[PDB]
């Protein structure tokens, strides 16, 4: 539904306004969780070929963390790029339209009616 | 000690107990080796605790809440203050309960103190636990287990349009 967004400019990973928002952190807990998931990939080929399943093909596992997280840190700044597009269309069009989005009044609770059940 | 407000009693009257036949009764003799074997150690360890207590005398304070706006003057969906209204209505109910229960504490405490004719001494502790307890059913009964101020608020809306109309069908 933002292909509208990608209409004019297509198959661009990270766009020119992406590089204006703020990049994930290295200590962003997902990426944790992340290579975390690399690392369960790991156990799993040691796992699975009848290796040892901690201390064999270390080079493996590292290969495996390193892919994964890499691939996550590019793909979390895809998703808030993505995430603060579809906020500033938000906020574009509410500053766009006024008259189809009016404003309210919040009311008191000392003339609002409430109807009270009693419960017994 | 307590406050004598609070929770009134009235002095004490004792008659004098004089002997009327020769014969001794053992109630004095008892009275007399309870005042020597067992109050005077008694009375010892309290001064000790007490001149061990009075070494270190350090004092706590009750906690006291400034009065906040209440639910009536609450925007609607706007949690940042009817947050504050409840966190003080529900204050008052546990304080309003607590009143309550010391009403009833005098209740039981002058029908226990008043004798075998305390049907018409304790008049007035009846009608103060009476006047409390309308007062607790007008103000928090058949809420529900989900109470909440807004409740409460509409209850008391529903009670003066109740009370308007018997005021207006019978004026």
């Amino acid at each position: 539904m933002m292909t509208g967004r990608q209409a004019r400019a297509p198959l661009q990973f990270l766009p020119d306004e992406a590089r204006s928002l703020p990049p994930p952190k290295l200590t962003d807990p997902r990426l944790a969780y992340i290579g975390f998931l690399g690392y369960c990939s790991g156990l799993i080929d040691n796992a699975i070929r009848r290796r040892p399943v901690l201390s064999a093909g270390l080079h493996r596992q590292f290969l495996y963390i390193t892919s994964f997280v890499f691939v996550g840190y590019y793909l979390l700044k895809r998703q808030d790029y993505m995430y603060a597009v579809r906020d500033h269309d938000m906020f574009s069009y509410i500053k766009s339209h006024p008259e189809d989005f009016p404003e309210k009044d919040k009311k008191t609770y000392r003339e609002v009616f409430e109807e009270f059940h009693p419960v017994r | 000690s307590w406050d004598k407000d609070v929770y009134p009693e009235p002095p004490r009257r004792t008659p004098a107990p004089s002997p009327q036949t020769s014969l001794p009764n053992p109630i004095t003799y008892l009275t007399k080796a309870f005042d020597l074997l067992v109050d005077r150690p008694v009375t010892l360890v309290r001064e000790f605790i007490e001149r061990q207590h009075a070494k270190n005398k350090y004092y706590y304070y009750h906690r006291e809440f400034r009065r906040v706006p209440d639910i009536t003057e609450c925007h609607e969906k706007d949690v940042l203050c009817m947050f504050e209204a409840e966190m003080q209505w529900k204050r008052d109910y546990k304080v309003d309960q607590e009143i309550v229960n010391i009403i009833q504490e005098r209740l039981k405490a002058c029908q226990q103190r008043e004798g075998e004719s305390h049907r018409q001494n304790c008049a007035k502790e009846l009608q103060q636990f009476t006047q409390v307890v309308k007062a607790y059913q007008d103000r928090y009964h058949d809420l529900g287990a989900h109470y909440s101020a807004r409740k409460c608020l509409a209850k008391q809306k529903q009670r003066m349009l109740a009370e308007r109309k018997a005021t207006k069908e019978a004026a």
